[PDB]
């Protein structure tokens, strides 16, 4: 989520700077820990998903915004349902001319064709309400993005007074959600490497105490000793070529 | 095609649309007029039946 | 929470591990095992309402919806209502009235992305612009719920 | 073609509008330009002018276009197999069952007098059901020739097993 | 002439729609005239059947 | 048949379409994914007046 690279750098140890930092000279509370990262994380995959989704509908309505606008000026016919016009965004003029010829030769001569430039090709068919159903299999086979009204801000006239209100309501509850992912992103991005530190000598304490029957059959010599809370510090910085050097 | 092309053919899209919508208008009210023939003599020859 | 992460990390002694067990089951259970309606209706009655461990879950909603209509959903009506008082009398961002607010606004998130007739109650009592201002009140959790609140709208106005 | 006719010629099936005209010599009448014009006055030019049909709506005229073409590649095919079959039993001539003039009377010929034939097809009939006696007919037809020669080729089965019974 | 084009495509449609209606129209009518032209044999056939009993 | 063909698309084709009208001798025949199609079915380039060819 927050477009950082994975950090590994394999230290329990207090000597180090980042050793002092990243992991406490205070105890290790398991339990601890694992709520601390419980929680943050269930609000974050549930922002995640919202973004995304707040994200594709902004999107889609910014985009047929202008296209219904255009679509009413080719005359306030496109509010109502006295004919039928099929709105569309086509990235290919070229697809535009393939669409023109299946239409021509096939199903006679009824389209009127208009087309205004986006950043795409909108492209107007007009036609029939009795053979809507026969441009859609056309449309549709050739993918483009020809449906009678994009907008799905129908339901007042004029529809487009519609559209620009969800536009708007659109453009500021993506606003506050990019706000919110922002300040979590800064905030739990160190806490991340901290817990990270952490964990890995969790998994260490464990497996020094053996927390599993395989461990006991591993080393059978199992010793006992009191290292003072400051020597604690150089006790973990070196570690022998076979000793597991217990913490806390 | 060219605006004009466009333009003939829309001529034409409007000419279809007005042709097929006679030729539905006279089979849709030829309906109507069987319909008014048997409908009278369906009234008819029920009442009089009642008045008999 | 506290008895639900003990579990995974026991102690040695079986008697402790017996008291874990036995503790965790009375909390759990008591919560869930009341009605769903009652609980939602005597919360919003006396005006106090807190998270708690059924009253978050998506299926208390599910059951609960159909039971509202009386007046076309008038108990839901009712809440929208209360979130829309609290923020207007006596202003927002005093303890109490903050504790409602992330509650009332939770309720309403899981009612309105279950049913899709609700979004017609947020513009009629107009719900849906009281909404849109918690976005820019104050405090993580009410920004938080208030955009959650949002989208479960949105989506169904236009997809 | 060289084969494939014998005393037919090909045929291009052309439709214009009254108003028509041609642009590769203009100033011509259309009439004119096909006689005198079109490659070298040799084109033998035949009137197929055919009267009016019924047609109840937009939509259905439609749906008429989508059952010709299906049902001429079908008929196309049915008389693929009727040819096929006549080889296969070899019956070849020379101006027959390769090109074989309709109803022994030329090709061009019956074009020139096909100014929609009855044979129970009529002008005044909704188009879609003669569509369909037309598409049944040769179906029906094309079931009876196919079943026929199954026949056949399993009795001949028959008569080369008995062969070597009484002598072999 | 491009919007103008459209406005006569959009009346076309409906003329079209108004052609179609009118012969709907005409079926409605009817089904009102075929009780109104049958309510004048129905009462003409009463008074002489009145006529012969009268006569009785 | 080739020749004659060119012959009425030259001269007819101008109706259907500026275009539409390209030189053809020889029916051409499309079948390649729905970037190229040409069929009564579906088709993205046609005759651009109505002929239809019959040969036996």
């Amino acid at each position: 989520k927050h477009d950082i690279k994975l950090y590994e750098g394999d230290t329990d140890k207090y000597l180090d700077g980042s050793g002092e930092l990243y992991v406490p000279p205070s105890g290790s509370v398991i339990d601890d820990y694992v709520r601390n990262a419980s929680y943050l994380e269930e609000r974050l995959i549930q922002m995640e998903d919202a973004t995304d989704q707040i994200e594709v509908q902004k999107n889609d309505l910014e985009q047929y915004r202008f296209i219904l606008q255009s679509g009413d000026e080719f005359i306030a016919a496109a509010i109502g349902a006295s004919v039928n016009y099929v709105t569309g965004v086509i990235a290919r003029d070229k697809v535009a001319t393939l669409e023109q010829i299946l239409w021509r030769v096939l199903r006679g001569n009824l389209f009127f064709k208009t087309v205004e430039i986006e950043q795409n090709a909108f492209i107007v068919f007009s036609h029939g309400d009795l053979i809507i159903k026969r441009i859609r299999k056309i449309a549709e086979s050739l993918d483009a993005n020809l449906y009678d009204v994009d907008s799905s801000n129908e339901g007042r006239s004029q529809q487009l007074a519609k559209v620009n209100k969800n536009l708007s309501d659109l453009y500021t509850v993506l606003k506050t959600t990019s706000t919110t992912l922002e300040s979590e992103l800064y905030a739990i991005a160190k806490e991340l490497d901290s817990w990270f530190q952490d964990v890995t000598r969790e998994k260490a304490i464990f497996e020094i105490l053996n927390k599993s029957n395989y461990d006991t059959n591993r080393k059978i010599l199992i010793a006992e000793g009191w290292i003072p809370r400051d020597e604690l510090a150089t006790l973990q910085a070196r570690l022998g070529e076979m000793i597991a050097r217990l913490g806390i | 095609l060219t605006p004009n092309q466009v333009n003939d053919e829309l001529n034409k899209m409007q000419a279809f649309i007005r042709k097929e919508a006679e030729e539905k208008a006279k089979e849709i009210q030829l309906k109507a007029d069987q319909e008014y023939e048997i409908e009278k003599t369906n009234i008819v020859r029920n009442e009089t039946n009642n008045i008999d | 929470p506290t008895v639900q992460s003990l579990s995974e990390r026991k102690y040695s002694d079986e008697e402790l591990r017996q008291d874990i067990s036995n503790l965790k089951e009375i909390l759990e259970n008591e919560y869930q095992e009341l009605t769903s309606f009652d609980e939602y209706v005597a919360e919003l009655d006396s005006k106090l309402l807190c998270w708690s461990p059924p009253h978050v879950d998506n299926g208390f909603w599910s059951d609960n919806i159909d039971e509202f209509k009386k007046d076309n959903y008038k108990i839901f009506r009712q809440l929208i209502e209360l979130l829309q008082a609290k923020v207007r009398n006596g202003d927002v961002n005093a303890k109490q009235e903050k504790i409602i607010i992330q509650v009332a606004l939770n309720d309403i998130t899981h009612v309105v992305e279950l049913l899709p007739e609700s979004i017609d109650v947020l513009d009629k009592t107009g719900g849906k612009a009281d909404i849109m201002e918690l976005l820019n009140h104050s405090d993580s959790r009410v920004k938080y719920e208030a955009l959650k609140a949002t989208q479960a709208i949105i989506g169904y106005t236009f997809k | 073609m060289a084969t494939a006719l014998y005393t037919a010629n090909d045929f291009i099936l052309i439709s214009l509008p009254q108003n028509a005209q041609p642009v590769t010599a203009p100033g011509s009448k259309t009439d004119s330009w096909f006689n005198e014009t079109l490659i070298g006055g040799r084109a033998f030019v035949s009137d197929f002018k055919i009267p009016e049909f019924k047609i109840g709506s937009l939509d259905t005229l439609i749906v008429e276009s989508e059952e010709l073409s299906k049902v001429d590649n079908q008929i196309g095919a049915s008389i693929g197999k009727i040819i096929e079959i006549l080889q296969g039993l070899n019956e070849t001539s020379t101006n027959a069952y390769r090109t074989l003039p309709i109803n022994n009377m030329p090709v061009p010929e019956y074009l020139e007098n096909f100014q929609w034939q009855t044979r129970k097809f009529k002008l005044d009939k909704s188009i879609k059901d003669l569509i369909t006696l037309i598409s049944n007919e040769s179906s029906q037809l094309d079931a009876d020739v196919r079943a026929t020669y199954a026949n056949y080729n399993s009795a001949k089965t028959n008569l080369a097993a008995a062969e070597r019974k009484k002598t072999g | 002439s491009q919007k103008n084009g459209i406005a006569t495509l959009l009346q076309a449609e409906k003329e079209a729609h108004e052609i179609v209606s009118k012969a709907r129209k005409y079926r409605q009518d009817k089904l009102k005239q075929a009780k109104t032209d049958a309510a004048k044999e129905i009462d003409s056939y009463k008074i002489q059947k009145d006529k012969e009993l009268k006569e009785f | 048949l080739s020749k004659c063909k060119s012959e009425l698309i030259d001269a007819f084709g101008f109706l259907g379409g500026n275009a539409f009208m390209k030189d053809k001798k020889g029916k051409i025949n499309k079948q390649d994914t729905s970037l190229h199609q040409y069929a009564s079915l579906v088709d993205t380039e046609y005759e651009p007046f109505v002929m239809y060819i019959i040969n036996l």
